[PDB]
């Protein structure tokens, strides 16, 4: 049972 | 008092001392009682193992071609440990796992049953928030934590025991305030514990806690060097990791596209540095080629992407250059050996390009133990999709090495439906979408292969090795 899920960030992993 | 429990895996026991028989032999009978397949006994302390070379190939050879899903050991101090954890992923845990695990009824978390005195947080459950942190340094925690042995998760919830903020200014401390037990904590929590090899107690733990009058970066960098500085107090554990030359004779070139904390940044320079490297930071501005010439010695390149142009250019200059990650220098640190790039894992590589998005790719798995829990979700990551820790209708995918279980089950009937059609297929598809750069196809015949536990080369982490 979860508390707090963030939003996905689609491209976190290459922003500049 | 039998059960199915353990279907289908197979156990390699590790008995280190004569005196261990009577344990083994129980813990062989729990594990037979409860279904294994196989369960091989394994005496360290009867073979003369000095001189052989105890590799991958000897491993597979030894004790397969079946996989081994779990070696029971209360040691780790066997000379094919670093093969069987670090590269082939198998969990490496104690006895009490199989007695717990029977007694409950259910496959338990592998982590917190390690005996690697190393492993310091492997009763952690830890969000690392990606709202107080940069891609680069992202992935830097979550390496060193799991190489601590703790859990990474992407939700908190109420086992989750740390959240990991780099000030009181991120968005998450007051999101979370509202809604509502569990510690905020600065990432020098997790990298205390990485230098020192001890847990983090008294005055030193209480610096590492979220202090909400930390509300600039001067207050940060000095709770960082009372922490982590100049300790001049020595490490703890110090035969764990005993090559203290590991990168003598190395050179790394460091890429701007990290663009680490600062003191994050004096923390991976000392790491190399105490290993006997040397380290240049490059940034943006330099002239590359007048860098390389004052500085011929550098042999090693590290950065984050692999579509980088300091690293089309660097390439061009210096074409025998090493291409690695930041996860390259601690899986060398992890194996005690220079090795290079292409001798390590798919991960080890500066990231490609985004692959898919979430809608295409919105995974769950199943039957994945341990570093292999770890590694396909840093697979998913790095393929530009989001993991889950169950299976709903929102997934796009199930990832599984067999059909035991009852995700599969579940999966598996939701593969027939009409329009929404969940795909069922293997932990490989992951790994050759990611290795050739193009969305495969999962329903091609070898990614619908789920009998992958007859061979131990079918490991996740072994394509592109």
């Amino acid at each position: 049972s979860i508390i707090y899920e963030p939003e996905f960030n689609e491209n976190y992993l290459w922003a500049e | 008092s039998t059960s199915l429990l353990f279907e289908q895996l197979n156990f390699l026991i590790l008995v280190a001392a004569e005196a261990e028989l009577p344990i083994a032999h129980s813990t062989r009978k729990l594990l037979m009682d409860n279904s294994c397949n196989n369960c091989q006994i394994y005496e360290l302390y009867n073979e003369n193992l000095k001189d052989v070379k105890t590799d991958k190939d000897w491993f597979m050879n030894k004790f397969g071609p079946q996989t081994v899903h779990f070696v029971i050991s209360n040691t780790i101090n066997f000379p094919f440990y670093k093969i069987v954890y670090f590269d082939l992923l198998i969990p490496v845990v104690s006895h009490t796992w199989v007695q717990d695990s029977v007694k409950t009824k259910r496959h338990l978390r592998t982590n917190m049953y390690s005996p690697n005195p190393f492993h310091l947080l492997r009763d952690c459950q830890v969000y690392i928030s990606k709202s107080s942190f940069n891609k680069c340094e992202y992935i830097l925690y979550s390496d060193l934590l799991h190489l601590l042995g703790g859990t990474l998760v992407n939700y908190i919830s109420n086992r989750t025991t740390h959240v990991i903020v780099q000030s009181p200014q991120d968005p998450i401390i007051a999101t979370v305030s509202k809604l509502t037990e569990w510690k905020f904590v600065y990432p020098i929590w997790i990298l205390y514990h990485f230098k020192m090899a001890k847990p983090l107690k008294g005055e030193l733990a209480t610096l590492c806690e979220l202090d909400m009058q930390d509300t600039s970066e001067e207050q940060l960098f000095a709770k960082w060097e009372e922490v982590i500085g100049d300790k001049q107090t020595s490490s703890s554990q110090l035969t764990l990791h005993p090559n203290k030359t590991l990168f003598k004779n190395h050179h790394f070139a460091i890429s701007p596209d990290l663009n680490f904390f600062t003191p994050l940044y004096w923390f991976l320079k000392g790491f190399i540095e105490d290993l006997d490297g040397k380290v240049t930071p490059l940034s943006f501005s330099d002239d590359l080629k007048s860098v390389y010439q004052a500085f011929p010695d550098i042999d090693c390149y590290i950065g984050h992407s692999a579509n980088s142009p300091i690293l089309e250019k660097t390439k061009s200059i210096k074409p025998e250059i090493h291409v690695g990650n930041v996860s390259w220098l601690f899986y060398m640190f992890a194996l005690q050996k220079f090795t290079p790039v292409s001798q390590c894992k798919l991960i080890h590589q500066p990231f490609h390009a985004k692959l898919f998005t979430s809608k295409e790719l919105t995974v769950a798995y199943t039957n994945y133990f341990g570093s292999q829990r770890f590694y396909i979700q840093r697979l998913v990551e790095i393929l530009g999709g989001l993991s889950t820790p169950e299976l709903t209708r929102k997934n796009t995918h199930l990832i599984t090495k067999s059909t035991i279980g009852k995700k599969f089950k579940v999966a598996k009937k939701w593969s027939l439906d009409p329009q929404n059609a969940i795909i069922v297929t293997n932990h490989m598809w992951l790994e050759q979408c990611y290795m050739n750069n193009s969305k495969l196809n999962p329903k091609d015949s070898r990614f619908q292969n789920f009998k992958l536990d007859d061979n131990m080369g079918w490991n996740i982490g072994q394509i592109g090795m």
